[PDB]
RNA sequence: UUUUUUUUUUUUUUAAAAAAAA
RNA sequence: UUUUUUUUAAAAAAAAAAAAAAAAA
């Protein structure tokens, strides 16, 4: 078959930006103690650099992170295998309206459209 | 669905995604162009590859996926096709996915020579309620929700 | 020479595959003639960032100071060595190449202490661009160590004391640069090895050929970027290297690559048949990892008295697929592994009598165990 | 370069016990 | 009331030694 995913296209410095601000908040700050990074080498798909799995509440957002295609974003909503692809202002707003609170800061605060700068 | 056809008409993404863009294939551009035509035909006759499809803003792009890689065979999305034999000289795309709150269904062609083509979105009313688990509403209460 | 860090470079140049917490690319280049035994012209040691930014890279600091030195010197064959600390990266591999095809006179010799990013294709890609150019890239040993003590570092006589662990994540790196760099056996040993004829000359080191699969739902489907020969380091060459016999590398390499629960087989083309001090291991590490099941070809059956029948029952007993190399596995090991450069596979004298003459032996070896 | 641990001490706090002195 | 010894746990840094670093944990 022929299984379609959304891809935002972006370089290797805004994603590797996301994924040191992303492990920065899990591991070095206690803001995000509930997030879990799936690493590559759980991710049976071959172009997937990474998985932030971001729970809210019974179900959780999946921010796919690909490889070799630059790279490549994809944003779900995954709760009892149902899915949902989401734009990143959307994943914006949950993630900051379940999550974080409310100004720049040495660590800026993992955000998609930052990430899908463009 | 009168609903969902209401914010169906609301998004502001929806007015990019679904204006008939022109959709380009951005594979191996420093190879050759008629390898590049060779390797699309390849590519959508075999199982193993992935196909990607750019919009004119060098933002988005759908990504075709083989269903193994992910090692899921999920029996209900199956209408995902890249047809050949129904139309000659020209290849089309179908794709259902559930984007934000709604089940939309992605339509393409593009020719073979000019690896270019146009692309839109249709609205199908069988997923609506073919979702068995329907969270489309603690969607909606999770993306009205402002602190 | 002005030599920087003294101490950093013990936990800098760590030899450790998986390593994080740095801030710094280190290089300590030197350059020469054509024959090593002149003395160097010049040798300089330079420090490019990291993630900081790209062009600022330590191989754009080696770029910008050979322009600057090419300019005032004369043109001529230059033999240069380096010695990074990464391996380089994306956008400094595909520059670098660059200048290496610009001019063919510079031979690099790119000597990692650890390998940058080699689990994604765009680094892997580029690496292999970097080698294709014409550079010797080569996982750092110990004698390469203790040449860049001896020259770049600020020692205040003191030897290079080298760390814990640095052999087997020395193998650990050779293993995966020879199969992230299509790295393929010559033809000349595997005609001097590989081939089944009886022991009577030479063939003293047994070889490898490993290879990945999936075992997905549809049917297996192999993984190319798990491929190429791992043979048996050489025992205790200099007494601190620890001399791994019966690939031991490949066993101890099995969880290197982060293996998922993901099902599936893992092929070993032995040249040789496990031995008693490297069976056990075997059956240990197919017992406890449930999820990988480990298929051996085996070239010639190791006998020399050292009770390799209960090895091998116990090798078998537990899951692991042990057959005989026959024609159809020793062209696949040839089309694969070998770099043929185009030449088909040629046999040898009695290939199917010999084989089917150690299949045998396998048949009243192995399968005899109760009755 | 940094987190998680094991085993030993230097000085202090607290408690218990043995001995000597006023 | 003072002095010597042993022990139960902690604290500032140190040397003895290990594991995870999938890469600005
Ligand atoms: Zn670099
Ligand atoms: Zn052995």
């Amino acid at each position: 078959r022929w299984q379609v995913m959304i891809v935002w296209q972006v370089d290797r410095m805004r994603i590797n930006t996301w994924k040191r601000l992303v492990k920065h908040h899990m591991y070095i700050s206690r803001k995000a103690k509930d997030w879990f990074y799936r690493h590559h080498y759980e991710s049976t798909n071959p172009k997937i650099s990474s998985e932030v799995h971001i729970p809210l509440g019974d179900a959780k957002l999946v921010i796919t992170t690909y490889w070799g295609l630059g790279q490549g974003v994809s944003i779900e909503w995954r709760k009892k295998r149902y899915s949902t692809q989401v734009d990143p202002d959307l994943a914006d707003q949950l993630i900051h309206l379940h999550y974080f609170d409310c100004k720049q800061i040495k660590p800026p605060l993992p955000s998609v459209r930052k990430l899908t700068e463009d | 669905v009168p609903d969902q056809r209401s914010k169906f008409e609301n998004e502001e993404f929806f007015r990019k995604l679904s204006r008939e863009c022109e959709i380009k294939y951005t594979g191996f551009r420093d190879r050759p162009h008629e390898e590049r035509q060779a390797r699309f035909q390849n590519a959508c006759r075999d199982g193993r590859s992935e196909i990607a499809f750019v919009a004119t803003g060098t933002n988005l792009s759908l990504q075709f996926f083989p269903a193994s890689w992910q090692g899921e065979q999920r029996q209900t999305p199956s209408r995902e096709y890249v047809d050949l034999e129904r139309e000659a000289g020209k290849v089309y795309l179908k794709a259902p996915m559930i984007l934000n709150g709604v089940c939309v269904i992605w339509k393409g062609w593009i020719d073979l020579q000019r690896l270019d083509g146009m692309g839109c979105l249709e609205f199908d009313e069988e997923r609506a309620q073919q979702e068995d688990a329907l969270a489309q509403q603690a969607f909606e209460e999770a993306r009205r929700r402002t602190r | 020479v002005e030599p920087m860090d003294p101490r950093t470079f013990v936990s800098n140049f760590n030899n450790r595959p998986i390593l994080s917490g740095l801030d710094t690319v280190w290089l300590c280049c030197e350059v020469k003639t054509k024959d090593p035994s002149g003395p160097p012209l010049d040798a300089k040691i330079f420090q490019g960032k990291v993630y900081p930014k790209a062009k600022y890279h330590p191989e754009m600091r080696f770029l910008r100071w050979f322009h600057k030195w090419r300019q005032l010197h004369h043109d001529q064959e230059y033999k240069v060595t380096w010695y990074v600390s990464w391996s380089p990266c994306t956008r400094c591999a595909n520059s670098v190449a660059t200048f290496l095809a610009k001019d063919p006179k510079v031979t690099l010799t790119i000597f990692v202490a650890r390998l940058y990013y080699f689990w994604d294709p765009d680094y892997q890609q580029a690496l292999r661009i970097l080698a294709e150019a014409g550079a010797t890239m080569k996982i750092m040993n110990y004698n390469e160590f203790q040449d860049c003590w001896n020259k770049f570092v600020d020692g205040r006589g003191k030897p290079f004391k080298p760390w814990n662990n640095l052999p087997k994540h020395y193998t650990l790196l050779q293993a995966t640069l020879g199969e992230l760099l299509r790295h393929l056996m010559d033809p000349g040993t595997f005609t001097s090895n590989f081939n089944n004829k009886p022991w009577v000359s030479g063939q003293h080191e047994t070889y490898l050929c490993y290879k990945v699969e999936r075992l997905h739902n549809d049917t297996w489907v192999p993984l190319n970027q798990h491929r190429g020969f791992l043979r048996n380091q050489a025992p205790n060459i200099h007494g601190f290297p620890k001399g791994r016999h019966a690939q031991l590398c490949f066993l101890d390499l099995i969880p290197f690559w982060k293996l998922d629960g993901q099902q599936y087989r893992v092929t070993c083309f032995t040249s040789w048949s496990p031995c008693f001090s490297c069976a056990q291991e075997m059956a240990k590490f197919i017992s406890n990892n449930e999820h990988v099941s480990l298929c051996i070809f085996a070239a010639r059956i190791y006998d020399d008295q050292g009770r390799y029948q209960e090895g091998l029952r116990t090798l078998h007993r537990d899951g692991a697929k042990i057959a005989m190399m026959n024609y159809s596995e020793f062209e696949y090991c040839w089309d694969t592994f070998v770099d043929r450069q185009g030449r088909p596979f040629q046999p040898w004298d009695g290939l199917d009598e010999h084989s089917q003459a150690l299949s045998g032996r396998l048949r009243a070896i192995l399968q005899n165990q109760g009755n």
